[PDB]
Formats: structure tokens, C-alpha cells, sequence
């Protein structure tokens, strides 16, 4: 006999969304991956995707 | 410094009923913690663990 504490109040999500920004193009793997002359290390190519 | 002597007595002749204020605390705030909620939030994996 008595009261006791049990657990708060839960709930449960119902679906689920994604929101991703508006991108179509593809990222440019056959300039970075699939280049004719690569740098060297002491020099070093860097871009920007 | 009080004129303590070898015959001498100090009785009042008057009085005052003086009235003081006295604070006790009695009693703290009651709480309870849900270890899921705190620890966790909704996630089930860290709930499972
Ligand atoms: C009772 O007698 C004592 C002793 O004479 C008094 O005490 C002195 O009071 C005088 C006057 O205020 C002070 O200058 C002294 O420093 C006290 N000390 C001494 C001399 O003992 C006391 O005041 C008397 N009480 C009353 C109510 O007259």
C-alpha cells in the first residue's frame, strides 16, 4: 500500500522528416580522383568543393 | 565593570515585558529525479545502454 513514482510523461514521435538545402549537382569526382597530372607533395594541390 | 562590594544588593524597581522575533526552518523543498530523462532525453540507444 501506498503511492509511488514511476516514470514522467512520455511521447512517442509519429513519423519521421529529413530537411536537406536544395542541391542538384554533383560533386565533381572526375577532376579531383580522375586527374591527368597530380601535385606533388612538397607542393600540394588544395580545392575547394 | 560591575561595583561588586562585600554588603552591597542591586533589585530592580521596575520591569519591561520585552517580545523577540526567532526564525527555525521546518522544512526543505521535496524532489524527485527520473535517471532516463536526465541521462538520456528520448534517446533509445543511450536508454538501452
Ligand atoms: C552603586 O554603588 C556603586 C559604587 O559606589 C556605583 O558604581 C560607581 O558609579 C559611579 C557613578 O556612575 C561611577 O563613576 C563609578 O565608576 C562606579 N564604580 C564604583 C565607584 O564602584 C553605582 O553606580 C551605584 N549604583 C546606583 C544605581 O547608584
Amino acid at each position: 500500500k501506498g503511492i509511488y513514482q514511476t516514470s514522467n510523461f512520455r511521447v512517442q514521435p509519429t513519423e519521421s522528416i529529413v530537411r536537406f538545402p536544395n542541391i542538384t549537382n554533383l560533386c565533381p569526382f572526375g577532376e579531383v580522383f580522375n586527374a591527368t597530372r597530380f601535385a606533388s607533395v612538397y607542393a600540394w594541390n588544395r580545392k575547394r568543393i | 565593570s560591575v561595583a561588586y562590594s562585600n554588603n552591597s544588593i542591586a533589585i530592580p524597581t521596575n520591569f519591561t515585558i520585552s517580545v523577540t522575533t526567532e526564525i527555525l526552518p521546518v522544512s526543505m523543498t521535496k524532489t524527485s529525479v527520473d535517471c532516463t530523462m536526465y541521462i538520456c532525453g528520448d534517446s533509445t540507444e543511450c536508454s538501452n545502454l
